[PDB]
């Protein structure tokens, strides 16, 4: 019924009406990091 | 349409007094460079949402907004805050008044009280039923459009009225540009100057610039690359 | 260096409350439709209620019964019920039950205290006292300290009844019974409840503390609305704004 | 009508026992209540009162020997028997319902001894 | 709870005198309800909680009390030939039912 | 929960508002009588 990851995390679980198995992937994230000049100088910046 | 408003809407966010310190909290605050609606008393009295609380500032020239009314249904079902300024004198009432049809300015109560050139900004909020008031008076010059500059809004007054405040109203003259904002729950920087009057503000969720001021706690951001967030 | 003396003053207003006319009066409200009372400018002296009191329960939360006197209230609220000692226990924070869901829900962040104790020699009736009426259901359930004051009736079918009793359609309200010998968890309770928040506020009600005079450039020990330290009192020329 | 109605009253005998009945119409016993007073002649009334759905019993009294409620619950009637009645009470006996409240109807019945 | 009363012996010279009638009683009681007789034959009508009177009743009366003392008050007309008047408690039992007498000629 | 027959709910496994969403693997139900004074009795660490 449950499967779990090195962390103990819930890994896949079988759904309770069709029994098929579903992994279950944490949603899109990542860093953003902000390049800019000084404040002094412009308001112009840059997104990586 | 959008105009450069900076930072109107800023209040103080508690009562305690602070001096020279940059002080972050989280409270309801108006979105910086967010839309506000813009009224005209000529010749648009609707009624709006207030949500968890609304930031008012109005320029008058004839003392057009003498009195708000709070409540949900406006038909004497329930109890109506009632506030009339006639001469010097401030009374206040919150009975079920029985109201005109349309009403207008010519040019149950458990709390009673009685005693462009300048606008009024005030604040009023409703925590638990207990109905709070900012002000701030200061001088401008301006009357075609929004004001540009900042001022944030002392409390002064704080009546126990008990109304839950979901919708509110504004009182036209006919024979006054006045400005309703609304607030949201940002984290905002407040400088506080030497004489403790908070002059600018940083709204961390403008962009990513702000929230690089707003992490490293300064209005002046040196030469460099800095890591701030995380996208979700 | 250590202080030599103590200097306690607080403000100079002293008339009664009175605390009679919330606790000591007679025929208060139905459960719901509850009312909200306030109090300002007036001395604590809390010590006639320790002496007369005969109440079956204190609680109290973030505050203790000693302690209790030399405390500056900002402001104060009292909130009158009519109660069956099972809704007694209920009236806790965090609970479940009828109460909870439906009346007068409270919240677990809460500075108060709150006092019970037992009127069926008044409350109860022969015959029943069945003008103590609550509510048995609703769509959902409230956030804490508001009222409802409705009737829409409910509907327990698909179809309609309609705006009218009928067939799975019932009115939503119901009276209490209490009676001479009634069941002792069942029998009737009045329940007083108070709500304040105890820092940095202009204060009104204080408690019976003389003040004394003031000594300046020298180590006390200073009260002032409950605050105390020590440190040495100077002149200042900082322009305080009315509301700090 | 909702109505009281009294019934066999006591009658004079040297024997100081005496009996009366009470009926009730237009209302069921299983519905409301009723409620049992007394007045001795030159005084005010005395009381014995009661409240139930059915079958409860409730009493006090100065003296309870041989005492306790005696019913005939057909509707038909309500009975009282004491063996000294006659001299040491009942010159009037009245009958009386009770209800929530503002819904209270009272018979009144004479007896001789 | 024992409840004692007291009333006057007195002679009218016109309606408009104003009458009061008072119970005393042993203990704290809470609920009374009023009540009016007429002599020689005696029927009863109940005025209830709260002083609202019963259907078939003039309407000027009015009742408010203090404890261990209740008072009722009436101004004109019949009552002064028709008042007796009678006062129960029924917060706890027994339920006494109270003594006394009164008359206006 | 509507029942208002009951004096008490004291709950030491779940909270008591979750009981609406949460869900068992199984459900036993012991049942005795016991004296008033010996309620207090029935928890963890408790003698008599
Ligand atoms: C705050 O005030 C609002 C406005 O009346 C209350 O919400 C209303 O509740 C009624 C009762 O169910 C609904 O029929 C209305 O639709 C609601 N109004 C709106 C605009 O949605 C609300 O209950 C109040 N809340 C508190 C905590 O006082
Ligand atoms: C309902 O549960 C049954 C039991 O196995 C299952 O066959 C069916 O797929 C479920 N219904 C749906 C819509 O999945
Ligand atoms: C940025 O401008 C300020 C203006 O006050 C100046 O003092 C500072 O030296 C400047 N820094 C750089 C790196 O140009
Ligand atoms: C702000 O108002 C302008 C007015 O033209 C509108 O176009 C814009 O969509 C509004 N902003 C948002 C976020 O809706
Ligand atoms: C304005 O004048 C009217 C005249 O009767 C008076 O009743 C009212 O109190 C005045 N307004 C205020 C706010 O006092
Ligand atoms: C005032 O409040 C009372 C509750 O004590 C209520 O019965 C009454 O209807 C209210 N009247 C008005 C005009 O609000
Ligand atoms: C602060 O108050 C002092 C008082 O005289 C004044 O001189 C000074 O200009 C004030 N500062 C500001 C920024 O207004
Ligand atoms: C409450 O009021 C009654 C009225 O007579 C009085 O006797 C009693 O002393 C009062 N109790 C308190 C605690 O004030």
């Amino acid at each position: 019924q449950f499967g779990r990851d090195i962390a103990d995390t819930t890994d896949a679980v079988r759904d309770p009406q069709t029994l098929e198995i579903l992994d279950i992937t944490p949603c899109s994230f990542g860093g953003v990091s902000v390049i800019t000049p000084g404040t002094n100088t412009s308001n112009q910046v840059a997104v990586l | 349409a959008y105009t450069n408003s900076f930072t109107r809407g800023v209040y103080y966010p508690d009562k305690v007094f602070r001096s020279s310190v940059l002080h972050s909290t989280q409270d309801l605050f108006l979105p910086f460079f967010s839309n506000v609606t813009w009224f005209h008393a000529i010749h648009d009295n609707p009624v709006l949402p207030f949500n968890d609380g609304v930031y008012f500032a109005s320029t008058e020239k004839s003392n057009i907004i003498r009195g708000w009314i709070f409540g949900t249904t406006l038909d004497s079902k329930t109890q109506s805050l009632l506030i009339v300024n006639n001469a010097t004198n401030v009374v206040i009432k919150v009975c079920e008044f029985q109201f005109c049809n349309d009403p207008f300015l010519g040019v149950n109560c458990t709390f009673e009280y009685v005693s462009f050139k300048n606008l009024r900004e005030f604040v009023f909020k409703n925590i638990d039923g207990y109905f709070k008031i900012y002000s701030k008076h200061t001088p401008i010059n301006l009357v075609r459009d929004l004001p540009q500059g900042f001022s944030a809004l002392e409390p002064l007054v704080d009546l126990p009225i008990g109304i839950n405040i979901t919708r509110f109203q504004t009182l036209l003259a006919l024979h006054a540009a006045y400005y309703v904002g609304y607030l949201q729950p940002r984290t905002f920087l407040l400088k506080y100057n030497e004489n403790g009057t908070i002059t600018d503000a940083v709204d961390c969720a403008l962009d990513p610039l702000s929230e690089t001021k707003c992490t490293l706690k300064s209005f002046t951001v040196e030469k460099g690359i800095y890591q701030t967030s995380n996208f979700r | 260096v250590q202080p030599t003396e103590s200097i306690v003053r607080f403000p100079n207003i002293t008339n009664l409350c009175p605390f009679g006319e919330v606790f000591n009066a007679t025929r208060f409200a139905s459960v719901y439709a509850w009312n909200r009372k306030r109090i300002s400018n007036c001395v604590a002296d809390y010590s006639v209620l320790y002496n007369s009191a005969s109440f079956s329960t204190f609680k109290c939360y973030g505050v203790s019964p000693t302690k209790l006197n030399d405390l500056c209230f900002t402001n104060v609220y009292a909130d009158s019920f009519v109660i069956r000692g099972d809704e007694v226990r209920q009236i806790a924070p965090g609970q479940t039950g009828k109460i909870a869901d439906y009346n007068y829900k409270l919240p677990d962040d809460f500075t108060g205290c709150v006092i019970a104790w037992n009127s069926n020699n008044l409350d109860s009736k022969v015959g029943g006292n069945y003008n103590y009426l609550y509510r048995l259901f609703r769509k959902s359930n409230l956030k804490p300290f508001e009222r409802d004051i409705s009737t829409e009736i409910y509907q327990a079918g698909s179809t309609p009844c309609n705006g009218v009793e009928g067939f799975n359609c019932y009115f939503p309200l119901q009276s209490y019974g209490f009676q001479p010998t009634n069941g002792v968890g069942y029998q009737p309770y009045r329940v007083v409840v108070l709500s304040f928040e105890l820092l940095h506020a202009p204060a009104t009600v204080c408690g019976p503390k003389k003040s004394t005079n003031l000594v300046k450039n020298k180590c006390v020990n200073f009260n002032f609305n409950g605050l105390t330290g020590t440190g040495v009192l100077t002149e200042s020329n900082k322009k305080f704004l009315p509301f700090q | 009508q909702v109505q009281l109605k009294e019934s066999g009253p006591g009658l004079v005998a040297p024997s100081q026992s005496l009996s009366i009945t009470c009926t009730v119409s237009g209302f069921s016993l299983t519905r409301y209540g009723v409620h049992w007073v007394r007045q001795p002649p030159g005084k005010g009334l005395e009381w014995l009162g009661v409240i139930w759905a059915d079958g409860s019993t409730y009493y006090n009294s100065a003296l309870m020997s041989r005492l306790s409620i005696s019913k005939d619950n057909s509707k038909s009637q309500v009975f009282l028997n004491m063996n000294s009645l006659q001299t040491d009470d009942t010159a009037k006996y009245y009958c009386a319902r009770d209800g929530r409240g503002y819904d209270d109807y009272w018979g009144q019945g004479t007896t001789l001894t | 709870q024992i409840v004692l009363t007291q009333s006057p012996a007195i002679m009218s010279a016109s309606p408009g005198e104003k009458v009061t009638m008072t119970c005393s009683a042993s203990s704290t009681v809470s609920f009374i309800y009023w009540y009016q007789q007429k002599p020689g034959s005696s029927p009863r009508l109940l005025i209830y909680d709260t002083s609202n009177p019963a259907s078939g009743v003039p309407v000027r009366f009015s009742g408010s009390g203090c404890g261990t003392s209740y008072y009722l008050t009436i101004s004109r007309m019949e009552a002064e030939d028709a008042a007796t008047y009678y006062c129960q408690q029924w917060n706890t039992y027994p339920l006494t039912f109270g003594a006394g007498t009164k008359l206006e000629l």
